């Protein structure tokens, strides 16, 4: 959900080219992408009974 | 029943997009949508759980070795831009945003997901009764 | 889900295993009106005048192997029936469908009503669980059985190998008596191999306990 | 030798049972709790019937008592009740392996707590008040039988565990009860199996993978 967004804020980045926020968003998204495995998550088990 | 599996992925992506950003009632219009594909597609569990990423108390280190070199290795393969359903690589990338989709602040959506995490009772959800919804209606039955 | 079928001798080529009993202080000893056990602590004239020793005579051990076994993870996932061998020779075949309760006093009274009755019920009076074949167990047992003694004194080897190394179809056996003194002989000649768990000497509920968890990882019970 | 909880150094495995039926009441002799001896004695108090349940203790004691473990002097168990005690026990301690003689110990140990042997050479039942935290090693880790946490080997569990580092495992003796009797003494939760596993079998479980994983 941050994929589009923090583009924008590289379009920010395009934008002005000065500002410190922007950069700033970028590498805060950058650091959690990276730190992120993004691979996946499942459960739905089951067994017997008593 | 002449559908195919690559292009019910990439709808199921599509509408996990469509979900994650639109309103509650939305979410939860498409939620059902998600329940009876998933209760008539079998396959698409395989896009809810991956097998081979688990690990196992009784394993070898070998086959956790394996699963870790795996997962890091993970890309999201779909694409977005791809306007053919079959050509969107949505079967092999899992679908996260349903995930993101779990923690809302709306108590109904957090029940539609605690019911579709488990395993599924019944074939017919009922998605008539919960077709109709809106802010004013939600509203509604909270206050009601 | 459902729980696994039951598991006694009519579960036989199926998956299944028998747990076995022998050498305790089990029959009825009437107080003169009603049917007791022999106790040693309790009594003092009743058990030094009918002729056994308070060393000897132990009547807890089945129902500490029964608190021990009745509520193991392999008998609730439906591979174990128990097989009794009374010191009157009683031959006694208990399916899993139940769990005995570990008082030993409600345990006793269930044991002495089953030794004035041989004939328990169910509470949904559709499976009386207690059985009593023709004895002794290896009368009815599975047509593939595998019997062993689980001595401290045979071959003490680690319980999932040698576990794992059966086959699914045979019928696993140990035999067990917690004599305070006594010596791995009881079953010795229904057993067909002698193997070890423990380096230490230990009860028959230590024992049917280490068995239990051996056979609960084997294949993953 | 024999692990105490004085050497907290060397890693000694701690059994500590949890919600243990021991209840005394006067008769004029004082009288242990009994589920099948007394029965108006527990419906006029003011208590309810089920909350006798005193063989457990017992049971475990004797479960842990010819242990290959406890052969070794590894295993110290530790009690804890409802009345506000806690005893401690080392696995060279030797009793009558009959209730009804073990009767005559339950009632010494409920009004002298403090048993020296037969031998009169060491006091094997010793009288500790809370807290348990201070009779295991300073490194050590605390783990709770509960059917939350996913089902875990004990071989697996115990091959990651240090050798200094202790194992105190708490063992819920009630027949009825709560796994967070010790939650906020308890670090972490563990498992044996997805099916039925008992109190006393849980304990001879724990021995048993403690045997597997450490030649015991």
């Amino acid at each position: 959900i941050i994929l589009p967004i923090q583009q924008l804020l590289s379009a920010y980045t395009s934008k002005y080219s000065d500002f410190e926020k922007p950069r700033n968003i970028l590498n805060k998204v950058e650091k959690l992408t990276k730190f992120t495995e993004h691979i996946p998550l499942a459960l739905q088990n089951h067994k017997p009974v008593s | 029943t002449h559908l195919s599996a690559h292009l019910v992925a990439s709808f199921i992506k599509k509408l996990a997009r469509l979900t994650l950003e639109s309103p509650p009632s939305a979410i939860v219009t498409v939620i059902p949508f998600i329940y009876n594909l998933i209760r008539k597609h079998p396959n698409c569990m395989i896009m809810l759980h991956n097998p081979a990423f688990i690990s196992n108390p009784f394993q070898t280190p070998d086959q956790v070795a394996n699963l870790k070199t795996l997962k890091e290795n993970y890309v999201d393969p779909f694409d977005v831009h791809e306007s053919d359903p079959e050509l969107t690589h949505a079967l092999d990338s899992s679908l996260w945003e349903l995930a993101s989709l779990m923690e809302h602040y709306h108590p109904n959506v957090a029940t539609l997901a605690k019911i579709f995490a488990q395993p599924f009772k019944k074939l017919s959800y009922n998605m008539e009764d919960f077709l109709d919804w809106n802010y004013d209606s939600l509203l509604n039955a909270e206050s009601s | 889900p459902q729980a696994p079928p039951v598991l006694t001798s009519k579960d036989k080529i199926t998956k299944r295993m028998i747990v076995v009993l022998a050498m305790a202080s089990l029959e009825t000893h009437k107080i003169s009106d009603k049917y007791v056990l022999l106790n040693c602590d309790d009594h003092q004239g009743l058990l030094k005048k009918m002729g056994r020793d308070i060393s000897e005579a132990r009547p807890d051990i089945t129902h500490q192997c029964l608190l021990t076994l009745l509520d193991s993870p392999i008998n609730k996932a439906g591979k174990l029936q128990v097989y009794i061998q009374t010191s009157r020779g009683i031959l006694i075949e208990v399916n899993p469908t139940v769990r005995i309760p570990r008082t030993f006093k409600r345990f006793s009274g269930l044991m002495v009503q089953l030794l004035h009755k041989l004939s328990i019920r169910s509470v949904n009076s559709e499976e009386k669980l207690l059985k009593v074949i023709k004895n002794p167990i290896t009368d009815h047992l599975p047509t593939k059985c595998r019997k062993v003694t689980l001595s401290f004194d045979a071959p003490v080897i680690r319980v999932q190998d040698y576990i794992e190394k059966l086959d699914d179809d045979e019928s696993i056996c140990v035999f067990v008596g917690a004599m305070a003194r006594g010596k791995d002989n009881f079953a010795d000649e229904y057993v067909d191999e002698k193997v070890g768990l423990s380096n230490y000497p230990l009860s028959a509920s230590v024992a049917c306990s280490k068995f239990c968890h051996g056979a609960e990882d084997a294949w993953n019970i």
